[PDB]
């Protein structure tokens, strides 16, 4: 612990970051786990993307986009030291804040 | 029991199906044709069916050669001359500056062969006919086109030289 | 001269023989089957592209 | 060669309810639809199967041109288990006997002929198969026996006759399905006698191409048989190109 | 065959052991017990294998046959690329002495 | 064969080995002693190989194997000729 | 069945290898690996094995070719290695 | 995502979701694979130690050719590099762009120069029995699986004295002395 | 070698001369062997066999 929490637009799966980086993905009516990741790290917070499929979490450095088992996708090596994570639905895009003050907009479909 | 020498989980790019690259991924030797004995194409005989080049007429119209009448010269026979689908669409697609060619080219005289298949290149059009009949004679000065129907075994060869037409790979004549 | 033409066309029907099928005049008697033997994996035909 | 005491290896052929008859020779047979009898006197292969006594039937290719073109090595045969074939031009049970076995009960075979005399075995030969169809017609004008045949996967064509290429799209626009299957035997002769065997091939093909049949390849019957060839064809409603 | 000295066969790396059964003198208990069927089956084993002798002897005599062609072939083969390369260059220089 | 005739490429006989040195055996051409040169080298060649295979071994090679194959007591390996028996096996052979 | 019957097992052995059975067939060339699923059966209107064992022709041929190739293979080899170390012994 | 239709894909060229131009190909990945590297960002330390020997090499490139600095400087690191074991060849100065990378230097990790010793079967087999503590470099035990080992240093890549698995080195060659052990 | 020559002062005359065997390998006279008279020791390329016979040519 402690234990951020970001449920799905849809309120289907529930997505949980602890700050020693325990990481998981889990629908919660069912009980089905559908990723759990033990980073030793540091993490913040964690969002969806469109849905349940990937998510990303905002870890020591970088922020990684992840795969609905749980597989890394990408390592956001342009967001450095993110703290917040927003993901705009309609527009794909995702958004991250940080000690750096920067803002800035990832488009996930094109990455 | 934790386990020895722990990885974290990758796309591995070479194994992953989803990628596209990955995603993607009865012996037949055809017959000899029964109308041919070695080189000699024994089953072609008079009346002759002779399939015209795009390149053909226009010769034929600068040597003032008719189609018909200097067939049945250099062949001493009645042939049926026939313009493919590709052959009329190369004819059209020259311009305004080859009309003529395209007028006589329509002339009732020549009889007119349908094609299936969507592209218009004619050179590859009449190199699979012969191929699968030994019964036309290929009428054509390009170069590259000769070459090609040289290696087929049994298929004569016409071509505009001179004054008149003259046929290559012909025994009888 | 005839006769090493003789002998040379005679030789060359041999080789036809091994190039293509060649028609022989048909069956002769009962119909002993496919004495060199059939192929399941090979065929002959040609393909129209 | 095939002696009667003789033993044989049957192994299943490429082609789905072909198969092969190995041995000091190798023979092409099919499973017999009505056991214990031949229709045309062929040779027959009994095999104990845990025990049932099955048997099979030896094609002869010399007979059937259908056989030959098996033996020539056809690359696609749309005849297969469990599907629904027109036989035109079925004068006997010599070829369409065989058919009925590929196709097997699932299937059927509408055996079509003109004269009585060759009808009358086909309908003695048909009791004995009962997915055999018998429409003793002419094949030159399929709208008299359209309330018998319903849609065909495959049709197949051994009419010996000079205008069959009307008979083959008439046929196959009435009850072939789209993508089907057509199979025509062609004899150079009967067509046209004038010309050689390529011309008149040559011709036929460009006859199935306008009436929206695709050949799909081509094969002569040496040396079962002298200027004769099999096409197969797809029925393409939509688009050759 | 050629004899490794058991000195160097000794000292090899585990990859490159040779494997040298030895044999067996202490006659097997189970050598004791199989049955060979003789007769009757003594005569159908003789023939397959000297059906088996026949038939290796033939394909390593046609093999053969290919791989004594082969070398006729590509000795024939070698002189048509030859003339080719030859008249090739002879060509590139009728052609170039234009331009 | 140009501006050659037949009686130039004659075959020359080949000669044998004398009836005093009978008992040697038959007397090597040329092409025998290219038989007999070309094995020596063939075996010798695979022979340096081993030798510097068997110089450059690691002592510390570790390979999992190690725990099913043995080694005999003059340090060569031992192979079994097919690749025990429990009592109740034995019993029914029996 | 996975017994594989001993005659079974020897009439397959006797096809794959079937152009060495008469010295005039000379069939295609081909490999025939054992098919998945077959049946024997006889033709209707004694093993294969049994067959040909029984002519007196095919079993005359196999004995002469048979010893024709032992000569081959035996030539040059340990017998006639130790025949030349006698000759250079006296007697 | 399901297959694309052909309208769908014409108007989503560009849509991936599994490969960005920002991966770099998955570069790192493959490297981390290959060499079985088990700390995600030792790839990319690693490249920033690669980019400092092409950046001066590129500096010292400019230099006059004849320059007598720009011919010792290049030298040295040649020679330092080649000792490390990065390079395996001190005579083309140009292979400080093309054959400097990250695989070389992982390939002089622990657990590759075991493999290459034969000391174990595979690169994943060596990293488990470094962190079993079988594998000592000279007197001192290294559990370590991403120690790099120097030219002169590999010498000294050895088992530890009580490991097990000397035992079943020596023991199958039956070879072992248990005075030693 | 033996049967060439029939005492040593005869070899002393070719000491140095090639020879070669049937197979075609070829050697040298080296030195002449005190017993028997007339015997010799020659070197060869390659190791020759007892049927071989060595030959010195000469005019
Ligand atoms: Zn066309």
């Amino acid at each position: 612990g402690p234990y951020h929490i970001k449920y799905a637009k849809n309120g289907t799966h529930l997505l949980i970051t602890g700050r020693k980086g325990h990481v998981a993905s889990m629908d919660w009516r069912k009980g089905q786990l559908r990723a759990e990741l033990f980073l030793n790290e540091t993490c913040h917070s964690a969002t969806y993307l469109q849905n349940e499929q990937y998510f990303a979490v905002a870890q020591k450095k970088y922020t990684f986009i992840y795969d609905h088992e749980g597989t890394e996708l990408h390592r956001l090596k342009q967001h450095i030291e993110a703290r917040h994570l927003d993901f705009l639905p309609y527009h794909y895009l995702l958004v991250t804040a940080g000690e750096t003050g920067w803002l800035k907009y990832h488009d996930v479909s094109t990455g | 029991t934790r386990k020895f020498g722990l990885v974290k989980r990758t796309l591995n790019t070479k194994k992953d199906q989803r990628l596209k690259k990955n995603q993607e991924n009865t012996r037949n030797i055809p017959q000899v044709s029964s109308a041919l004995f070695f080189q000699y194409n024994q089953a072609i005989k008079p009346p002759y069916q002779v399939l015209i080049d795009t390149n053909f007429i226009n010769f034929s119209i600068q040597k003032k050669v008719d189609i018909v009448r200097g067939m049945m010269d250099c062949l001493l026979a009645k042939c049926n001359p026939l313009i493919t689908d590709c052959v009329m669409a190369e004819l059209e697609k020259l311009g305004p500056k080859y009309r003529i060619a395209l007028k006589l080219a329509r002339d009732p005289r020549i009889k007119r062969l349908s094609c299936s298949h969507k592209g218009t290149y004619a050179d590859d059009c009449l190199v699979h006919r012969v191929l699968q009949h030994k019964c036309y004679i290929v009428a054509t000065n390009d170069a590259g086109l000769k070459q090609r129907i040289r290696k087929i075994p049994g298929i004569p060869l016409m071509s505009v030289g001179g004054h008149a037409y003259v046929i290559e790979k012909l025994p009888d004549v | 001269s005839r006769v090493k033409k003789r002998k040379k066309y005679q030789k060359a029907q041999k080789k036809l023989k091994s190039v293509r099928a060649v028609y022989s005049g048909g069956q002769s008697g009962v119909y002993e089957g496919e004495k060199t033997g059939i192929k399941k994996g090979l065929t002959r035909s040609v393909k129209f592209k | 060669g095939a002696r009667g005491g003789a033993k044989v290896v049957i192994e299943p052929h490429r082609h789905a309810g072909v198969y092969i008859a190995r041995g000091k020779e190798d023979l092409l047979v099919t499973k017999n639809m009505a056991p214990g009898e031949s229709v045309y006197g062929e040779k027959r292969i009994s095999v104990e199967e845990p025990p049932t006594k099955v048997e099979y039937r030896v094609w002869n290719p010399f007979r059937s041109k259908l056989a030959a073109g098996i033996m020539g090595g056809l690359d696609e045969l749309f005849i297969a288990p469990g599907k629904k074939v027109l036989y035109l031009g079925a004068a006997s049970g010599t070829s369409v006997s065989h058919v009925s076995d590929v196709v097997g009960p699932e299937g059927v075979v509408y055996a079509v002929e003109f004269s009585h005399r060759p009808g009358r075995e086909l309908i003695s030969m048909a009791k004995k198969r009962p997915n055999i169809i018998p429409i003793i017609e002419d094949a030159r004008h399929p709208q008299k026996y359209r309330m018998l045949i319903g849609m065909v996967d495959c049709v197949f064509a051994d009419v010996a006759q000079p205008d069959q290429a009307r008979i083959i799209a008439l046929n196959s626009h009435m009850f072939l399905k789209d993508q089907g299957g057509v199979v025509i035997s062609i004899k150079a002769n009967c067509i046209d006698s004038t010309v050689d065997a390529e011309t008149v091939f040559a011709r036929e093909v460009q006859k199935l191409r306008e009436e929206r049949i695709k050949p799909l390849e081509q094969l002569t019957l040496e040396p079962y048989e002298r200027d004769h060839c099999i096409v197969v064809g797809r029925y393409m409603r939509s688009g050759l190109k | 065959g050629l004899k490794v000295p058991k000195a160097v066969q000794k000292e090899l790396p585990f990859k490159s052991q040779i494997h040298q059964m030895k044999p067996q003198k202490k006659k097997t208990y189970m050598a004791k017990r199989a049955v060979v069927l003789g007769g009757d089956e003594k005569k159908a084993r003789s023939f397959i294998q000297k059906v088996l002798t026949i038939s290796k002897a033939k394909d390593s005599k046609r093999k053969e046959q290919k791989a004594s062609q082969r070398k006729e072939r590509l000795k024939k083969l070698a002189k048509m690329e030859e003339e080719k390369s030859q008249r090739d260059k002879e060509k590139k220089k009728e052609y170039f002495a234009q331009n | 064969a140009k501006l050659v005739h037949d009686v130039q490429k004659k075959q020359h006989r080949e000669r044998s080995q004398l009836t005093s040195r009978s008992r040697y055996g038959f007397l090597e051409k040329h092409k025998d002693y290219v038989k007999r040169a070309q094995d020596f080298h063939r075996k010798q060649s695979t022979l340096k190989v081993l030798r510097e295979k068997a110089k450059e071994r690691n002592p510390d090679e570790y390979y999992h194997a190690m725990h099913s194959r043995k080694t005999d007591a003059k340090g060569l390996l031992i192979s079994s000729r097919h690749g025990s028996l429990s009592m109740d096996q034995v019993k029914l052979l029996k | 069945d996975d017994n594989m019957r001993r005659e079974v097992q020897r009439d397959l052995l006797l096809i794959k290898h079937r152009a060495a059975l008469d010295p005039k067939r000379h069939y295609k060339k081909q490999r025939w690996e054992v098919p998945e699923r077959f049946a024997i059966g006889t033709i209707i209107e004694s093993t294969i094995l049994e067959t040909l064992m029984g002519d007196e022709a095919s079993n005359k041929y196999f004995k002469r070719k048979y010893n024709e190739i032992q000569e081959k293979s035996t030539s040059g080899r340990k017998a006639h290695y130790k025949k030349m170390k006698e000759m250079r012994k006296k007697r | 995502v399901r297959k694309l239709k052909h309208h769908e894909q014409k108007l989503l060229k560009k849509v991936d979701f599994l490969e960005w131009k920002q991966d770099q190909g998955h570069r790192d990945t493959q490297v981390m694979r290959t060499y079985h590297i088990q700390n995600r960002e030792d790839y990319h330390k690693y490249n920033r130690i690669c980019g400092d020997i092409r950046r001066l090499a590129n500096k010292l490139s400019l230099l006059p050719p004849t320059d007598p600095f720009r011919r010792k400087h290049e030298q040295l690191l040649l020679d330092k590099l080649y000792a490390m074991g990065v390079l395996t060849t001190k005579s083309k100065i140009s292979d400080l762009e093309n054959k400097v990378t990250v695989s070389a230097i992982c390939r002089r990790r622990l657990p590759v120069i075991m493999h290459r010793l034969k000391m174990a079967e595979t690169i994943q087999d060596a990293v488990k029995f470094i962190e079993q503590g079988h594998v000592r470099v000279g007197p001192n035990l290294i559990n370590d699986p991403a120690y790099l080992v120097t030219r002169n240093m590999e010498d000294y890549v050895t088992w530890v004295d009580n490991s097990k698995i000397k035992k079943t080195l020596l023991r199958y060659r039956n070879q072992i002395d248990d005075f030693d052990f | 070698i033996k049967d060439m020559f029939s005492s040593a002062m005869e070899v002393a005359r070719f000491e140095g001369a090639q020879i070669k065997t049937v197979s075609g390998i070829r050697g040298e006279i080296k030195r002449a062997l005190s017993k028997p008279e007339g015997h010799y020791r020659a070197a060869f390329e390659d190791k020759i066999l007892m049927s071989d016979i060595v030959i010195l040519r000469s005019w």
